[PDB]
């Protein structure tokens, strides 16, 4: 007794472990735990593929579960490591199952850089192995029937998921064995054979002839359609074709023999004979043309016995007329069977080794959220500094707030005195002088490292080239040159960063020495500074003039505005929203993540409160400045211009310009310092990447 | 932009 099954596909073994490990690490903090269980698992994945595929050997649900275990893992991994972003050189290689192509060869292989191909083949192998476990079952037994019926339905379904999967996944022309048509015929053969089994159960349980006829008819339909699909495409092993033919016929004959007992029960004797006669024919033909592939004797003996007896009873007793087949009513059909849908996990006891790993669909979303947060926050900071710079400059250019706290021309206007004591407290000129002094040294410290590093590479290369020169035979590894170009290109990059930093140092030095002398003035004790400021007679009617109080309250409010920018910049900076979860959600509930629109709305709930105010700050400045210059220009027409207060005037404006510069310089200087300090960090790692690669090589 | 903290932080 003989059922069709499919042979597995052969693969060459590949290293899964290590092209995955490259991404794993280049994505996570090297040496941490979020990488510990991700290299331990990737090796256990490479192991698993080996046991799943590495040998066409084992032949039970020991080895099937291993394959199913493998399919489930291979599917769980696709939404991680960027497969859908072709850069991983994991190339999978399978051979046709049947030794088939669309040319007259004797085998054909196909290697592809796609997980989609990998998974189509594994499933085909899951289906084929299932087909083999099913065809082996002892069908006299209830566990036998149950297991055949379940595996055939599994196989049919696995083959059909392939039919619907292949072309969209695999971006090439597949081998014949996994093409839609082949795999669609295989699916139907498996479905047919599942019916066959349900027919055999019903027979064994002695169910009604009505039921049995209909199950057999249905099997016959299924084998027929499969036969037809085979008739003009020879893409299956040569034995599939005759065997479908015989099974179709046997199924028809089984259908008729049962329908014929039913007719005898209803006393349609001519009919019984007509159906018996058709069964005898089908079996006669089967026995003689498909002997090789079937045994049909018992059935044939039983048909003949029924036929002789029915003809005896008829010829002598009943005298019923025997109809032509065309006038017989169709036997009905009953399927009891379905293609099993494929829904991972298809394996018992499944656990996703890499469950913890975050989907790439999120990484890209999470990293691209940052570059929109950054763009929003920096943008807003910059606008605000650019505005404060401009206001302070305009104020200076109009001697404000100095001019209105300037009772006589005799003392240090309160504001200047505040700014002075402010300068003196922050350390005065020493704090700017000491930061200028150490800047060439932080530059030099970073040059040292870049150079010590590349010279390592140079020295090692000089000798590798000499060893190749003098020991041709004994010394052959890829030259240092090639191994080193990646590092050396980081090298020339760093160089560019240094050249920009030097230019930046240039701007700060020139500014610093362009503004030193005045700053030094501002830092003097109160009377010493008062002596150095020229005195003037005041324009005395500045008692309580309306232009003065207006300017005053307007300055109080411009002040207000700029002191508020500090707490804005701090709230802009001190908050953030972790977005992972929002993406995780949008991925689980919906199909994909669209961060574009999902971030724009969250950036608005998080930052909108502050971005609103930042804009309200600028317009409020523009407002306050427009009607301060008009209010000033009128103020000046009230306080005349002579030499003694022009002199006081410039010194005053220049002392205010001096305050701005000190504050700005400290900030540029500290920025330079921080930069040169973070840069040493980056360059020490680079120094070690260099020495490690000279110590390995 | 004064000192290149752009180039710096990406590396």
């Amino acid at each position: 007794a003989t059922f069709i099954s499919v042979q597995l596909k052969k693969t060459s073994e590949v290293d899964l472990a290590k092209p995955l490990v490259k991404f794993i690490q280049q994505t996570y903090p090297s040496g941490g735990e979020e990488q510990a269980q991700y290299c331990r698992a990737a090796e256990e994945l490479s192991k698993l593929r080996r046991a799943a595929v590495g040998r066409p050997l084992d032949k039970h649900e020991g080895a099937l579960e291993t394959l199913l275990r493998y399919y489930d893992q291979i599917c769980s991994i696709e939404p991680k490591f960027p497969f859908s972003e072709n850069q991983i050189c994991l190339t999978f290689t399978w051979k046709d199952a049947f030794d088939k192509g669309s040319l007259f060869g004797g085998s054909v292989k196909l290697a592809l850089a796609s997980l989609g191909y990998e998974k189509s083949c594994v499933l085909f192998n899951c289906a084929a192995l299932a087909s083999q476990i099913a065809a082996e079952q002892n069908l006299d037994n209830d566990e036998g029937l149950k297991i055949a019926a379940k595996h055939y339905q599994f196989a049919s379904g696995a083959f059909l998921h392939i039919k619907e999967t292949v072309l969209s996944a695999l971006s090439r022309e597949p081998t014949v064995d996994i093409s839609p048509d082949t795999v669609g015929t295989l699916s139907l053969i498996m479905l047919a054979q599942a019916q066959e089994v349900f027919f055999l159960k019903a027979t064994r349980d002695k169910m009604k002839d009505a039921i049995i006829a209909k199950l057999a008819n249905q099997a016959a339909d299924y084998f027929g359609d499969a036969f037809k699909q085979c008739q003009y495409k020879d893409t299956l092993p040569k034995e599939v074709f005759p065997v479908l033919a015989a099974k179709h016929c046997i199924m028809q004959a089984n259908a008729e023999y049962h329908q014929s007992i039913l007719a005898k029960q209803q006393y349609y004797f001519g009919e019984e004979i007509a159906r018996l006669q058709h069964a005898a024919e089908l079996i006669k033909t089967v026995a003689s043309r498909y002997d090789e592939y079937v045994n049909v004797k018992d059935f044939s003996d039983k048909i003949n016995r029924a036929l002789a007896a029915a003809k005896k009873d008829n010829d002598f007793i009943y005298h019923d007329r025997v109809p032509d087949l065309k006038d017989l009513d169709p036997i009905g059909k009953a399927t009891l069977v379905k293609s099993t849908p494929v829904n991972v996990p298809i394996s018992q006891k499944f656990t996703d080794l890499f469950e913890k790993m975050v989907p790439v669909s999120v990484q890209q979303s999470l990293a691209a959220y940052n570059q929109r947060k950054a763009d929003l926050v920096n943008r807003s900071i910059a606008q605000m500094r650019e505005a404060t710079t401009l206001a302070n400059g305009v104020l200076a250019s109009l001697n404000l707030p100095a001019a209105i706290e300037d009772v006589s021309g005799d003392t240090v206007p309160q504001s200047i005195l505040t700014k002075s004591r402010s300068v003196i407290e922050q350390g005065g000129i020493q704090t700017v002088d000491q930061l200028i002094k150490e800047l060439p040294e932080l530059l030099q410290r970073n040059r040292e490292i870049l150079d010590e590093s590349l010279r390592l590479l140079d020295e090692e290369e000089a000798t590798d080239n000499d060893l190749r020169a003098k020991f041709k035979e004994r010394w052959q590894r890829t030259p240092s040159n090639e191994l080193y170009k990646p590092l050396r290109a980081e090298g020339t990059n760093f160089r560019t960063v240094l050249d920009k930093a030097v230019q930046a140092d240039g701007q700060v030095k020139e500014c610093y020495q362009s503004h030193r002398d005045t700053i030094v003035l501002l830092c003097k004790p109160e009377p010493e500074l008062n002596a150095a400021i020229p005195s003037a007679n005041p324009a005395k009617t500045m008692q309580g003039s309306e232009v003065v109080n207006v300017l005053k309250s307007l300055l109080s409010n411009l002040d207000e505005v700029k002191k508020e920018r500090e707490g804005l910049e701090n709230d802009l900076k001190s908050v953030n929203f972790d977005m992972t979860s929002k993406f995780l959600t949008a991925l689980a509930q919906d199909g994909v993540i669209n961060e574009e629109a999902l971030s724009v709305t969250e950036l608005d709930r998080v930052y909108g409160g502050l971005t609103t105010k930042v804009q309200e700050s600028l317009k409020k400045q523009e407002g306050l400045l427009k009607n301060i210059q008009v209010s000033h220009q009128e103020f000046s027409k009230m306080k005349q211009s002579n030499n003694e207060a022009n002199l006081r005037e410039e010194v005053l404006k220049n002392l205010a310009t001096a305050y701005d510069n000190f504050v700005e310089l400290v900030a540029n200087l500290k920025e330079g310092t921080k930069f040169y300090n973070e840069l040493t960090e980056i360059l020490v790692r680079f120094q070690n990447k260099c020495s490690d690669i000279v110590f390995a090589r | 932009e004064l000192y290149p903290l752009t180039s710096l932080r990406s590396l």
